[PDB]
């Protein structure tokens, strides 16, 4: 394309990359919290399933 | 001649982007200094003086008319080029044909989003 | 060469149209909801 087409496309992709990096960071934080909260719920749910696999 | 004798005429230049090239060749072989993209300086004039003859005479001058439908050819849709922009700023309306619409099945490819016509309301039948 | 705010919709590529539609559908939905509420309020306030 022409120079302006390339410039606009490059700016758009740079914005997209910035946004995806930020979202990766947010998702990583939420993941850490989710694992932390998943351990106790893991034991709780496994216990609740105990009966059916035992009987 | 037709529009001056009370009749109506329609003229279709096809293309004007090749008249521009022929004019550039002439001007370069007469040794006149080139301009932008090597086109002479008088490349807007070339077309403006030509498309300004498509008038709509009043009833005192016969009432005849001469419509014009110049055809331009862009390069990969670069409407921003030199001759395309000149002729776009010369003409009244536009009819943008796009290859992405041609292959998507829309034929004629007229891009109704960008196509314009200054007359609009006027010059349309009441039912339409 | 840098990047600036509101550039995704300046390019007008696929992401630009995708974003425009993602906005328009949502706000058409909310406009419909608000119009329904406006009609309800109109009727309930006649008396």
């Amino acid at each position: 394309a022409t120079l302006k087409d390339i410039t606009r496309r490059l700016k758009s992709i740079k914005n997209i990359q910035k946004i995806t990096k930020s979202m990766k960071m947010v998702a990583a934080a939420k993941y850490a919290r989710a694992e932390r909260e998943l351990k106790p719920a893991r034991v709780y749910g496994v216990g609740s399933l105990a009966l059916y696999e035992k009987a | 001649y037709f529009r001056d004798n009370g009749k109506h005429a329609l003229i279709i230049y096809d293309d004007l982007s090749k008249q521009a090239v022929a004019y550039r060749q002439m001007s370069l072989l007469l040794r006149r200094p080139p301009g932008r993209e090597a086109y002479p300086g008088d490349v807007f004039y070339l077309h403006s003086r030509l498309l300004e003859r498509a008038a709509k005479m009043n009833d005192a001058f016969g009432g005849g008319s001469l419509t014009a439908l110049p055809v331009i050819e862009t390069q990969a849709g670069d409407v921003s080029a030199y001759i395309p922009t000149n002729v776009i700023s010369i003409t009244d309306g536009q009819i943008f044909l796009e290859t992405e619409l041609f292959y998507k099945g829309i034929r004629p490819a007229i891009n109704v989003g960008l196509s314009v016509s200054r007359v609009g309301s006027a010059a349309q039948t009441r039912a339409m | 060469v840098r990047s600036s705010a509101g550039a995704v919709r300046d390019a007008g590529g696929a992401f630009g149209k995708r974003e425009q539609a993602e906005e328009e559908r949502y706000f058409r939905a909310r406009a419909k909801e608000q119009l329904a509420a406006l009609k309800k309020h109109h009727e309930n306030e006649i008396s």
